[PDB]
């Protein structure tokens, strides 16, 4: 099975720069190597086949090259519509395989998140469950760390995270982390804290409340 | 114009069966090798199956072989995927696509719009909307424990969009979906301006307008 | 132990018109293990199930065709391969195994080593092997020894390119026949 690896996983570039995306096969590709672009909510769009042949109607700022086990896709000058996910794919060996994809986002100045902590509503507590929500608002880059602390004890296993898509206007990201616990466990503790680590913060930021 | 239109997706319980269909137009279907390719939520592309132009040769990925069957009716420009013994792993958007080698385009040329397939034992349930109260401030709504997708959220019936972030839903351990929608606003407007989140869940005919105010 | 490895895992396979046949005597054979090799696109048995065989002679015929012709390796089937290259009897008792070999029997620019018989005067009898290379006479003119108007060479190349579709990719085929006679085993 031809495992395709794509590097790097993410690429932050400004419009007008060039992009170079790498695909490596675990063994020689004797068939066809293809590159696809995918936007959220749409089908993939074929950009390149045969490692270098551009598909009909594709703008010529897209080009591909390579052979054997190494292939690169080059976008000469980036347009705003070009920020998307890109997949390499091989045909000829079964199963047909895809790369995990490279994500291209817009680069901007560092923005530390605004942190907010939300206790569960009394209405939810009447139902027997508690949700504690931590919001990281309008940060760049996407990489960030969120740690839950209950009565100064780090929590693991009962947290779920969600991230918005990059904002069209300011190119920022927003994150939510939800700590779900039974009402019984929720009333056993007092201090609920959210600790946020991000490149835009010199020291971690903690937002907390008392039950 | 080349077009592939898919149909037949929906909810299915684990162990159930489901038959997906793709109708082709604007090209010679009988001269086209076709594939089904799927994409799980938040994941990449994964190849499922291939059938040759005449239908006499098919190939399958290992995880679906023996459970799925690809087939075609060239007279009716029809491509089919019969999926049996479905499991949670099979939850994905399924795409129909042509491999245009006969026209010297050696790649997945034309794609369908994709159709959602969800494999779950959960039953239809309306969401509960809870307020994330404020104390520039941030307030929001927690839309919890609904099934299936989707849920739509707006603020002040669409009048308020600046600073809104409606997060992608997550699938909780219970099999029910949950989501949060927040908005940052001036702190001065907390007592004067009214903030109402409108949550619509059509599958259960649920419509909730919840006002979010300081506690 | 049966030499099934040197049938299925042979480095090179015969052209279909010159298909290979290996005889199987003595030996102890595990057909369920052969099924469980799990590397087969096609494993169809006629007249017996794989879990029942576990004879005097066993015949293993092997060759290469394109994918869409694998269905022709079946009793009562018709077509170029079934008529001119390899014919199975209607009362066939055995198994037909096929697996895609695009990784082995295909090369960039085309592999033209694998041939098939395009023309013949009559249909092949079951288990008949015709390796004749005489010019086919498609018209009243006696061909003598050259090609031209209604004079063609009887063999054609497959032309296996890696970017071929599944139906036009190389498939390696092994056919097992179980012949029992008034003989030992
Ligand atoms: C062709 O070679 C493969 C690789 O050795 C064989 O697969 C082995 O099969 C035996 C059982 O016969 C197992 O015990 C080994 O674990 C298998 N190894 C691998 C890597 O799969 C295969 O059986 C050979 N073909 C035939 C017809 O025997």
């Amino acid at each position: 099975e031809i495992v395709l690896t794509q590097s790097p996983a993410t690429l932050s570039l400004s419009p007008g720069e060039g992009a170079s995306l790498s695909c490596r096969a675990s063994q020689t590709v004797i068939g066809s190597l293809a590159w696809y672009q995918q936007k959220p909510g749409q089908a993939p769009r074929l950009l390149i086949y045969g490692a270098s042949s551009r598909a009909t109607g594709i703008p010529d700022r897209f080009s591909g090259s390579g052979s054997g086990t190494d292939f690169t896709l080059t976008i000469s000058s980036l347009e705003p519509e070009d920020f998307a996910v890109y997949y390499c794919q091989q045909y000829g060996n079964w199963p047909l395989t895809f790369g995990p994809g490279t994500r291209l986002d817009i680069r901007r100045t560092v923005a530390a998140p605004s942190v907010f902590i939300f206790p569960p509503s009394d209405e939810q507590l009447k139902s027997g469950t508690a949700s504690v929500v931590c919001l990281l608002n309008n940060f760049y880059p996407r990489e960030a760390k969120v740690q839950w602390k209950v009565d100064n004890a780090l929590q693991s296993g009962n947290s779920q995270e969600s991230v918005t898509e990059q904002d069209s206007k300011d190119s920022t990201y927003s994150l939510s982390s939800t700590l779900t616990l039974s009402k019984a466990d929720y009333e056993k503790h007092k201090v609920y804290a959210c600790e946020v680590t991000h490149q835009g913060l010199s020291s971690p930021v903690t937002k907390s409340f008392n039950r | 114009d080349v077009q592939l239109v898919e149909s037949g997706g929906g909810l299915v319980k684990p162990g159930g069966s489901l038959r997906l269909s793709c109708v082709a137009s604007g090209f010679t279907f009988s001269n086209s090798e076709m594939h089904w390719v799927r994409q799980a939520p938040g994941k990449g592309l994964e190849w499922v199956s291939v059938i040759s132009e005449s239908g006499e040769t098919t190939h399958y990925a290992d995880s679906v072989k023996g459970r799925f069957t690809i087939s075609r009716d060239n007279a009716n420009n029809l491509l089919l995927l019969q999926m049996n013994s479905l499991r949670a792993d099979d939850t994905a958007v399924y795409y129909c696509t042509r491999y245009n080698w006969n026209n010297r385009v050696y790649a997945l040329d034309s794609w369908g719009q994709g159709v959602v397939v969800t494999v779950s034992s959960a039953s239809t349930k309306g969401p509960s909307v809870f307020p994330l109260a404020p104390s520039t401030a941030a307030l929001g709504c927690l839309v919890k424990d609904y099934f299936p997708e989707p849920v739509t959220v707006s603020w002040n019936s669409g009048a308020l969009t600046s600073g809104v972030h409606t997060f992608p839903a997550v699938l909780q351990s219970s099999g029910l979906y949950s989501l949060s929608s927040v908005v940052t606003v001036p702190s001065s407007s907390l007592g004067t301006q009214t903030y109402i989140c409108n949550v619509n869940h059509k599958p259960s005919n649920t419509k909730v307008d919840k006002k979010v105010e300081p506690k | 132990l049966c030499p099934f490895g040197e049938v299925f895992n042979a480095t090179r396979f015969a052209s279909v018109y010159a298909w290979n046949r290996k005889r199987i005597s003595n030996c102890v054979a595990d057909y369920s293990v052969l099924y469980n090799s799990a590397s087969f696109s096609t494993f169809k048995c006629y007249g017996v199930s794989p879990t029942k065989l576990n004879f005097t002679n066993v015949y293993a015929d092997s060759f290469v065709i394109r994918g869409d012709e694998v269905r022709q390796i079946a009793p009562g089937q018709t077509g170029k391969i079934a008529d001119y290259n390899y014919k199975l009897p209607d009362d066939f008792t055995g198994c037909v195994i096929a697996w895609n070999s695009n990784n082995l029997d295909s090369k960039v620019g085309g592999n033209y080593n694998y041939l098939y018989r395009l023309f013949r005067k009559s249909n092949l009898k079951p288990f008949e092997r015709d390796i004749s290379t005489e010019i086919y006479q498609a018209g009243s003119t006696p061909c003598n020894g050259v090609e031209g108007f209604n004079c063609y060479f009887p063999l054609q190349s497959y032309g296996f390119q890696p970017t071929n579709g599944v139906g036009y990719q190389p498939y390696r085929v092994v056919v097992l026949s179980f012949e029992l006679l008034h003989a030992p085993a």
